């Protein structure tokens, strides 16, 4: 094929200011007057809505932000003004051979200025505990910017091994990350300890704030 | 308007022959042209072959040849793919994709996942994640569902009937440790709200045919 | 009917597959093709066969192999001149033509002949159409494209018709024996036929000139529409 890699391999950008995402390629892709590179968008949960193609032709119903310049080495893809909408992988595609591989992505994130969490706990239900295993969530708001981990404390001993994490993606206005964590022990095991403490830790705290239920006193 | 619709999500055993179809509205079908293309998740894209639908004229990549076989049925407008042999890396996600030339792609499918696994399918449960019963947070109360175990991937809680949309924070469908996917579709609203409006989330999972109901 | 003509040209295999080599090269086709079998469906389209006992069916294996889709509405229909018409398409290559489609790439400024007994290329000599017969495969390939691409055209026609001879429109044309007569005006509406004052002219009173007015009569008795801008 042509094999092709991209440059930047992330991005965090605040918002008013630009970005450059480009790529290169190995041989030519112009040829006979013809350059061959097409940008795309794709956001999460979204097919690729086309960008600049044959590196000149910015498609109409996209926005005048972008500006994409190809060439027969340097493929740059600079915006200018960078939006909260604008979080999603941007590929590049050659297609001058007749291989037509694509480049592998890059992610841009945006960057912004780190709140505060807001923690919840909830306690398992009368139907987690009549149905078998039992789970605690630490549920929180605003807080992974790729920061830190929850940390468990079972009547303070801690319970590894068990304890899986998710993180949301960002969102598209007020870009906000949460984040669950739950533990799955046994009846037995649930019914062995009372407290059920949970210590976040957060670059936007200060303090490690443990949440904090007792065994069916709730 | 011009558009495109592609079939659904498919969990296929080792050795199984896909068949993804699509079909083509809003313009006539003899004009252009019907791609594919691939998404393994988390990865690059990769082009499989491109159909013809005026004379039945195909061309494919040289990874993919003789495992695809495209076809096409100009009355119908349904578009086609078929890749038959199937083993467990090839899980990937595929779109149908129309160009104006070769070498473009403006109009897409939505996305049909298939999943390469041997495994039987697991219907979800549902939990009650009750509100927080010391109730002082001013307005930001919540409560959710603790969904558990699904064998395929793709599931949409509708939570209050599709109505509820703000404040639902699901989260992806990550492998529990036991081996299916679980998430916890909550909700962050109104502490009023919270014990006014009753908050029946509804799941959807489509190859299970599970519809239950939890207020 | 063998004489009288200039023959086929040198290195005809080699530019009829480099030509469509270059076609495959440079436009993303929607079938990426064989360019040594189109030149195999040529050979059996016409070789050593009568030259002027060539019909249109020879050569649709030809043209069922060569099957575009020709963008409609952006179209151009030429006549008379070469280089201007080829400047026209230059300056018009959003409006394809007979320059622009894979046939006429295949065969565009191309002539062939060939001896009726065995396989070879008649090199030297040419079935000329009046001063032999007018069933030359050359133009038999000429009017089969022509009318493929006039019947497939649609929208807005835009004609450029020069004017340097006597006769403006003349009626033995191809252009007025199969274009005009299959301008298909279900989907053609308006027809900005666009004369040229280039060269030598025939008469004063331009746009009323009498050939252009025998077009300018509606040839379409549906009345589809006629029109005339001028290139001084």
């Amino acid at each position: 094929d042509i094999v092709l890699t991209q440059s930047p391999a992330s991005l965090a950008v605040s918002p008013g200011q630009r970005a450059t995402i480009t790529c290169r390629a190995s041989e030519s892709v112009d040829n006979f007057g013809i350059t061959f590179m097409h940008w795309y968008q794709q956001k999460p949960g979204q097919p690729p809505k086309l960008l600049i193609y044959r590196a000149s032709n910015l498609e109409s119903g996209v926005p005048a932000r972008f500006s994409g310049s190809g060439s027969r080495t340097d493929f740059t893809l600079t915006i200018n003004p960078v939006e909260a909408n604008d979080t999603a992988n941007y590929y590049c595609q050659q297609s001058s051979k007749d291989p037509r591989t694509f480049g592998q992505g890059t992610k841009l994130e945006i960057k912004r200025t780190v709140a505060a969490p807001s923690v919840f706990i909830f306690p398992p239900s009368d139907e987690q505990l009549k149905s078998g295993t039992a789970s605690v969530v630490c549920l929180l708001n605003n807080f992974y910017p790729r920061e830190a981990k929850v940390q468990w404390k079972v009547d303070n001993a801690l319970q590894s091994g068990n304890s899986q994490e998710s993180v949301t993606e960002q969102d598209s206005k007020d870009s906000t990350y949460s984040l669950s964590s739950t533990l799955t022990l046994s009846k037995a095991d649930y019914e062995k300890h009372k407290v059920y403490a949970c210590e976040v830790t957060h670059q936007g705290l200060s303090s490690p704030v443990t949440k904090s239920f007792n065994r069916g006193e709730c | 308007q011009v558009q495109l619709v592609q079939s659904g999500s498919e969990l296929k055993k080792p050795g199984a022959s896909v068949k993804v179809s699509c079909k083509a509205s809003g313009y006539t079908f003899t004009d252009y042209n019907v791609h594919w293309i691939r998404q393994a998740p988390g990865q690059g894209l990769e082009w499989i072959g491109y159909f013809y639908p005026r004379n039945g004229a195909t061309h494919y990549n040289q990874k993919f040849t003789g495992r695809a076989v495209l076809s096409a049925d100009t009355s119908v407008s349904t578009a086609y793919l078929q890749i038959s042999s199937l083993k467990a890396e090839d899980t990937a996600v595929y779109f149908c994709a129309r160009g104006e030339t070769p070498g473009t792609f403006p109009y897409w499918g939505q996305g049909t996942l298939v999943t390469v696994s041997s495994a039987s399918t697991k219907g979800p449960s549902v939990f009650p994640l009750a509100p927080s019963s010391k109730s002082t947070s001013g307005g930001t109360a919540a409560l959710g569902c603790l969904v558990k175990d699904y064998f395929p991937e793709p599931v949409t809680v509708s939570w209050n009937s599709g109505a509820l949309t703000s404040g639902v924070h699901t989260f992806p469908a990550v492998l529990q440790s036991s081996g299916l996917y679980s998430l916890s579709s909550v909700v962050t609203v109104p502490s009023s709200s919270l014990g006014t409006q009753t908050y029946i989330c509804n799941v959807n999972h489509k190859p299970s045919n599970t519809k239950v109901d939890k207020k | 009917q063998q004489w009288s003509g200039p023959g086929t040209t040198k290195r005809f295999p080699e530019t009829v597959l480099a030509r469509c080599v270059k076609y495959t090269e440079i436009h993303p086709e929607m079938r990426h093709v064989d360019c040594q079998s189109v030149w195999d469906a040529f050979k059996g389209a016409f070789i050593s066969k009568h030259p002027c006992n060539i019909t249109e069916e020879d050569y649709q294996p030809l043209m069922k192999l060569g099957t575009q889709t020709v963008p409609c509405n952006k179209i151009l229909l030429w006549s008379r001149i070469k280089d201007l018409a080829h400047q026209f398409t230059q300056v018009q290559r959003d409006m394809f033509t007979l320059e622009d489609t894979l046939l006429g790439y295949l065969a565009d400024d191309l002539t062939w002949c060939g001896e009726f007994n065995t396989s070879k290329i008649n090199y030297q000599s040419c079935p000329d159409w009046r001063k032999d017969c007018s069933n030359n495969p050359v133009s038999v390939f000429w009017k089969t494209v022509s009318r493929r691409f006039a019947e497939a055209a649609c929208d807005v026609v835009h004609v450029m018709l020069n004017g340097s001879r006597s006769k403006i429109f003349d009626k033995n044309s191809t252009f007025g024996s199969v274009e005009v007569h299959n301008l298909q005006p279900e989907k053609v509406q308006t027809l900005e036929a666009w004369v040229i004052h280039g060269g030598r002219e025939d008469s004063r009173d331009l746009c009323q000139d009498p050939t252009i007015k025998e077009l300018e009569s509606i040839i379409s008795k549906r009345n589809i529409q006629f029109s005339c801008k001028n290139i001084y």
